[PDB]
RNA sequence: AGAACUGGCGAUGCGGGAUGAACCGAACGUAGAGUUAAGGUGCCGGAAUACACGCUCAUCAGACACCACAAAAGGUGUUAGUUCAUCUAGACAGCCGGACGGUGGCCAUGGAAGUCGGAAUCCGCUAAGGAGUGUGUAACAACUCACCGGCCGAAUGAACUA
RNA sequence: AACGAGAUUCCCACUGUCCCUAUCUA
RNA sequence: GCAGUCAAGCGUUCAUAGCGACAUUGCUCGGCUCUUCCUAUCAUACCGAAGCAGAAUUCGGUAA
């Protein structure tokens, strides 16, 4: 989406981070990013592969 | 069976007409132009047998 | 049947079962009549409706029936093993329930249709259909227990491994965690956790592997200190034509006395007494000497943290279980190397040719350039193969120009004879 | 089931309750169809074998070891003509088929007679006791 | 039967018009999207197949084609078309100011009878330095979506006992509605060929008014027959040419002949002009004018992308049975004869 | 999608009259039970 | 596919990334699904609904309230019995056909002052009101007192049915 | 379903109920004018897209009618009520913390410490904490709420009826 | 036991009755 | 279905003039061929639940 921005996560293994201004754009793009991912006509108990948003957050902390 | 309308073989339909699918038609079509504009040379000349 | 039994049809717990029979049978039959019909075809739509779900819980129930294995009748190590695991007698009453009410379902459907053929009201023969599957639904909550029981019984069994006992076997014994779990796990590709207390494992594991070209098969065990979960174990012994390898901890782990494996090893005796045994260890040393006294047994001394020893006790217990003119080579190929797959540095196959050159079914290969030739100019052969009515190839040879000189001499002693005037 | 690689269209030149002769050294020497397995569907259409084609089929002269079963059988020789992509319309003699089981292996040892190219190719086993092609 | 093809009745005429065109985009060159000639004939070709994954993969293959006679097309006009929430509508046609023979009697029934005074104030109306032309030719750059040109065919180079040439509309499928008009204007008079329209290994779809039955008898009786048909990827396997000799020449074959079978076709001459071989069968008859758009869309499968390379053409009696060639294999094979010597 | 069948809110004269004696037949029960 | 291949492989790979929150999130959606169903659901599924959704409110209740509670401290088209001289009976009944089919011999019988009920045959018809012909004819419409035959074991030997048989299956009877 | 009495139709046109055997209106010579009945007043259609207070949004709303049938209900639709409840000694919601020791209560049994199950289900200590509300571990632990307490500051809660 | 254009069933041969229609003539 | 067990309320006040839903407990004329339509769908398409390891399957939803 225009004005979401991508970078990979240094030092840290297997992460994605998604980063913008809208919550719309960003969240959404997340939703997209893991729902083109679906495990299909198999378990859900037994395969754990996917993309998973393990944290929702701001780009500046205080 | 998937059916002709069926809507993920329309988009793997789309991945194939974005790569070599569309460049081959896109190639032949440039050699079927030229052609067509060496056919004006051709009749040209045709016209300076008679201008001759 | 044989081994396993995964392939069994779904036990519904007995008020779905009900929402599947039922809805079936407004679904799939026709359900408008009016009243202003004649009697016949009234008497005809309700009888059909009465059948039909007839067949629909016979049916339902047939699948259970069948489904299930017949449990005195497999094998006397299934029959004792699902003795075990299932309180027989109620595995036996609640497939005597379901045969019971297959039985009271189908008298129920014959009941109600003769009962049917005299009615002389339309709202008389829905009474009387209302009458006849409100009945079956009566007889089917009745079985909210013995279905609900079948349905873990499925799962379970659906789960449960497959032992052969006409295959070369060996039962894997000691104390629960002697260091057994080890064994299984550096000697085959089984998970079975080392967990630092008494009862880890609550069913038999299998394990297979290949020796002297041969399929065996090691059963872990729980272990004996009476439990179901116990009681498995000491079956297994009994039933399978086996050798049995009880393990024991010389050192402080386990939290068990040694004493008390001899205890146990000399009170389970009469029946591995056949088996032909072996102990693998893992006054004092005179008491190892006093399990010795047993007419078939052998001890050894081994380490699990190294991968030589534990592989000789599977070479001895294996060998146990089965007493109970010139060739042409060009140089080209004895020079050539081998092709290891994970090697950065090798020749490019055919096969990583249509991957770089892209897709397996798109890719045409070039049946030239892999052909020799004297020049290989005209490698991209063309080769005309028939001219004005007549193939090329039969007149194809070498030494044709000389040949056709030899004709053309053939000409000139034509040529002044006065042939052609 | 057996069946190598894709299958292309031949002409049907027969249906059921056609006999055509037996070609292996099994025992019998001639087959009734009684069924085509993977045919079409019509209104009214009888199922029509084809060279090549695995049928369901009886036998009704030769050893009764053979008998008492139906079993599959895989025509060889069709008579009917049929089209190659190499020009040609050809037809043979004579019907004839071999029985198998499901799997596509042969029961006989050798298989008399020339057997078709379509079929040979389709079938490996049929190949493997051929002792004529085309 | 199919109930997309009704009301199943009599066309409108022997030539069909073009339902649908191919898109449009605004940055390729300027091209036509649409051929016409006159089918007739139908052949046999054997080719050596490079389709990978078949069971004929590096194997031969015989397969029928139909040739159409297409003679070089001769444009003598431009349709400008607006865009409307009506649809489209024709705002200014143009013409050519000197016509043949042949389009002057398309705009007569009875031709012999007439003083054959058809464009005459019209070329009258031309004569000066253009200023109307110019005007109706800036008409219709400044407005029209669409730009369609008027052709028609080489009758006459056809062995057609028929003189009566076709009209038709052409559009353009090069962008910049500037360069449409002024390809046109560069066009007036002038002729097309085929192969600047086609070429090989190109996919086509073939409009015919379907083969005449007649009379026939919720499976209902009536009309069986002329109808107009729109067939769909039939893939052009030779553009041909008639100046050159040896167009029955393939890579293989390569003996001196042309694809006019001996004695020609049946009910049709020969060929002596440009020609396109399709593979499989067109809609209509023998002596029947097919009009050849080119596929609407990107129909890319192996079907479409794979090369054709032709071993050898059937060139045989197909009036009678065929069993030479040429007529010189026919007097090899034969020897020599009685009125021969 | 394909629109199923709307139900008709005509009614019929064979219905409102129908309608009318039915209502009338509650009322005469009603009338009947408020004894008892 | 050894014993748990599952649950071991949760106790050593976890369930999802994202279990628990499709799950919550779930179960905190019910609440507007259950209310998204309701006022959707057009026909049998609407009345099916309605139906166990008002069968878990009942429930709900003898829950809450138990613990509340707990908190303080010309042929016959109708059903026949006949007796066993059947073998020719009929003086009086010349072409009264009665099938074999509507015969029925057990009445469900059911005990008033002990709260059990016994299936009993029938021995002998008593008094049909509606009809002194049924009397003769052994007809078992509502209302009927029968005979019951109590060699299976205070006791009362006649019983007044209760249903029409005619209508559902058997004879339901209620003893004086 | 049976009587009685009563209207209507029948021997009766006309206005209305879109349409019509029994429904609403209606004392038929031929005309003119005025006023009305039942029914109506968006347009078809003669007559107010009047006025006033409200209620309803319907994935095929409703205009319908002794308010009669599917009809007892379900619904985190919405508006009115009624009866009990809390509440500036601080209501509901919200996070932050405590959420205890007898005590791992007895049998149970391989292992069951509140939470696989069988029976009471008691004491003490408080502001309040159940021989324990669910998640959880093999068993514990850990978390959760019900019960309090800390900031937060006005309304809120439950059960029914329309 | 042959029969009689008696009837039925089976075995062998034959055919557009059919698969599946196609064409020609009157 | 009959009888009982609960039992929201209403009974002219109201549970001791009585009715009473969901549960629950007692034993037990037929057939040949075509056209169109319906969905209450057997298959094909996409989903949800299921000890659903994979394969296979069971139930359920949209769907003519």
């Amino acid at each position: 989406r225009d004005g979401v921005t991508i970078e990979f996560s240094t030092n840290v293994k297997d992460e994605i981070v998604l980063s913008g201004n809208s919550v719309e754009d960003v969240s959404q793009n997340a939703a997209d990013l893991q729902q083109i991912c679906r495990v299909r006509n198999k378990d859900i108990r037994k395969f754990l592969d996917g993309i998973y948003v393990s944290h929702k957050g701001f780009i500046t902390e205080d | 069976a998937k059916s002709l309308r069926a809507s993920s073989h329309l988009n793997a339909k789309s991945v194939k007409r974005r790569g070599v699918f569309q460049k081959a038609v896109d190639a032949r079509e440039q050699r079927i132009s030229d052609k067509l504009k060496e056919d004006l040379l051709k009749q040209k000349l045709e016209d300076l047998k008679k201008k001759e | 049947m044989q081994l396993s039994w995964k392939d069994i049809p779904t036990v519904a717990p007995a008020n779905d079962l009900l929402d599947i029979v039922l809805n079936r049978t407004q679904r799939k039959t026709p359900t408008v009549i009016r009243p202003g019909f004649k009697i016949t075809r009234i008497r005809a739509f309700y009888m059909r409706k009465v059948k039909y779900t007839g067949e629909g819980f016979v049916e339902k129930f047939e699948d259970i029936l069948k489904g299930f294995p017949n449990i005195n009748d497999v094998h006397p190590f299934h029959r004792d093993l699902m003795d075990t695991l299932y309180e027989k007698n109620h595995y036996k009453i609640s497939l005597a329930a379901i045969s019971r009410a297959k039985s009271l379902v189908e008298q129920v459907a014959r009941d109600y249709v003769r009962l049917l053929k005299f009615g002389q009201s339309l709202f008389q023969c829905k009474q009387l259909k209302r009458a006849a599957l409100g009945r079956m639904a009566t007889i089917v909550k009745k079985l909210r227990d013995p279905l609900a029981y079948l349905e873990q019984v499925r799962q379970h069994i659906g789960r449960l491994p497959s032992i052969d006992p006409n295959t070369r076997t060996l039962l894997i014994c000691g104390y629960p965690n002697v260091g057994k779990s080890s064994f299984l796990r550096c000697i085959t590709k089984s998970d079975v956790d080392v967990q630092p207390y008494a009862f880890t494992t609550k069913s038999l594991y299998v394990g297979h592997f290949d020796y002297k070209y041969l399929r065996f098969q090691a059963i872990d065990t729980p272990g004996i200190l009476m439990n179901n979960i116990e009681m498995q174990s000491i079956y297994a012994i009994a039933h399978l034509r086996s050798c049995v390898l009880y393990f024991m901890d010389l050192s402080e782990q386990c939290g068990f006395t040694i004493e008390a494996q001899v205890k146990l090893f000399h009170s389970i005796k009469p029946l591995f007494a056949n088996k032909s045994v072996m102990v693998v260890i893992n006054e004092r040393a005179q008491l190892l000497e006093s399990v010795k006294e047993v007419p078939g047994v052998e001890i050894m001394t081994s380490s699990c943290q190294l991968e030589e020893n534990v592989m000789e006790v599977r070479n001895k217990a294996c060998e146990k279980l089965l007493a109970s003119r010139t060739p042409f080579i060009p140089e080209s190929v004895k020079n050539l190397k081998k092709y290891d797959p994970e090697d950065p540095n090798r020749r490019k196959l055919a096969r990583d040719i249509e991957a770089e050159n892209g897709g397996a079914g798109v890719f045409n290969v070039n049946l030239k350039d892999k052909y020799l030739l004297e020049d290989d100019e005209w490698k991209n052969d063309i080769m005309p193969e028939i001219l004005d009515g007549k193939n090329v190839y039969d007149f194809l040879d070498p030494e044709i120009a000389a040949k056709l000189q030899a004709l053309e001499e053939e000409e000139e002693k034509l040529e002044n004879e006065g042939f052609y005037n | 089931n057996g069946a190598q690689g894709t299958k292309f269209r031949i002409s049907l030149g027969l249906p059921v309750g056609a006999i055509m002769n037996c070609a292996d050294n099994s025992g019998a020497r001639n087959l009734y169809i009684i069924a085509v397995k993977g045919s079409g569907s019509r209104l009214n259409r009888l199922p029509a074998a084809s060279l090549g084609d695995m049928v369901m089929a009886t036998v009704k002269k030769g050893k009764p070891e053979l008998r008492k079963k139906v079993m599959p059988a895989i025509v060889v020789r069709q008579a009917k003509s049929w089209r190659r992509r190499d020009g040609v319309f050809l037809y043979f003699e004579d019907n004839a088929g071999v029985i198998a089981n499901p799997k596509g292996e042969m029961k006989g040892s050798a298989i008399t007679g020339p057997v078709g190219k379509e079929c040979a190719d389709l079938w490996p086993r049929v190949a493997s006791n051929s002792g004529v092609v085309v | 039967g199919h109930l997309g093809f009704l009301p199943r009745k009599r066309a409108a005429s022997i030539r069909a018009r073009v339902k649908a065109f191919p898109k449009d985009d605004r940055s390729k060159p300027v091209a036509l999207t649409s051929f016409l000639g006159y089918k007739a004939g139908m052949t046999t070709i054997v080719r050596d197949l490079d389709r990978p994954g078949s069971k004929f993969h590096k194997r031969e293959v015989v397969e029928a084609v139909t040739v159409v006679d297409t003679p070089p097309v001769v444009v003598v006009g431009v349709v400008g078309y607006v865009e409307t929430p009506r649809g489209l509508r024709s705002l200014t046609t143009v013409w050519a100011e000197h016509l043949s023979d042949e389009v002057k009697r398309r705009f007569y029934k009875n031709w012999y009878k007439s003083k054959k005074k058809a464009f005459t104030k019209y070329s009258a109306k031309y004569a000066q330095d253009g200023a109307g032309i110019e005007r109706e030719l800036a008409r219709i750059k400044k407005y029209a979506s669409v730009v369609r040109v008027l052709v028609h065919t080489q009758i006459r180079k056809t062995p057609l006992a028929q003189k009566k040439a076709h009209l038709a509309e052409i559009q353009l499928n090069g962008g910049s509605i500037s360069e449409k008009v002024d390809w046109a204007r560069e066009h007036f008079e002038k002729t097309v060929a085929v192969d600047s329209v086609f070429e090989q290994n190109e996919m086509i779809d073939a409009i015919a008014v379907t083969k005449g039955h007649g009379f026939e008898g919720v499976a209902r009786a009536g009309q069986r027959g002329y109808h107009s048909r729109t067939s769909i990827n039939h893939k052009i396997y030779r553009v041909g040419k008639g100046d050159d000799e040896a167009n029955g020449a393939t890579s293989f074959d390569r003996t001196k002949k042309t694809i006019t079978p001996m004695g020609g076709f049946v009910h049709y001459g020969e060929i002596k002009n440009d020609f396109i071989m399709v593979k499989g069968c067109i809609p209509g008859n023998r002596k029947r004018i097919v009009t050849l758009r080119k596929s609407l869309y990107t129909n890319t499968s192996r079907k479409a992308l794979e090369e054709v390379s032709l071993k050898w053409i059937d060139t045989a009696s197909k009036f009678g049975k065929g069993r030479f060639q040429t007529p010189a294999e026919k007097h090899a094979f034969m020897g020599t004869l009685k009125k021969d010597l | 999608m394909r629109v199923r069948k709307r139900q008709s809110r005509r009614t019929s004269t064979k219905l409102k009259e129908g309608i009318k004696k039915k209502a009338s037949a509650h009322r005469k029960k009603e009338k009947k039970m408020a004894k008892k | 596919p050894q014993n748990d291949y599952i649950e071991r492989h949760i106790k050593q790979h976890g369930k999802r990334l994202d279990h628990e929150e499709r799950k919550r999130k779930r179960e905190a959606r019910e609440s507007h699904k259950i209310s998204e169903r309701a006022q959707k659901l057009t026909g049998w599924k609407g009345k099916q609904f309605a139906k166990k959704r008002y069968a878990e409110k009942v429930s709900m209740r003898k829950k809450i309230k138990a613990h509340e509670q707990s908190k303080v401290k010309r042929m016959i088209t109708k059903h026949t019995f006949v007796g066993e001289g059947f073998t020719r009976r009929p003086v009086k009944m010349e072409r009264i056909i009665r099938p074999s089919a509507l015969r029925q011999k057990k009445a469900n019988v059911t005990h008033p002052e002990l709260g059990v009920t016994v299936f009993l045959p029938i021995l002998a018809v008593k008094k049909n009101p509606q009809s002194p012909m049924y009397t003769q004819l052994g007809v078992l419409t509502k209302g009927t007192i029968i005979e019951v035959n109590v060699s299976e074991l205070v006791w009362g030997k006649y019983a007044q049915v209760t249903n029409e048989p005619d209508r559902d299956g058997c004879v339901n009877a209620v003893l004086l």
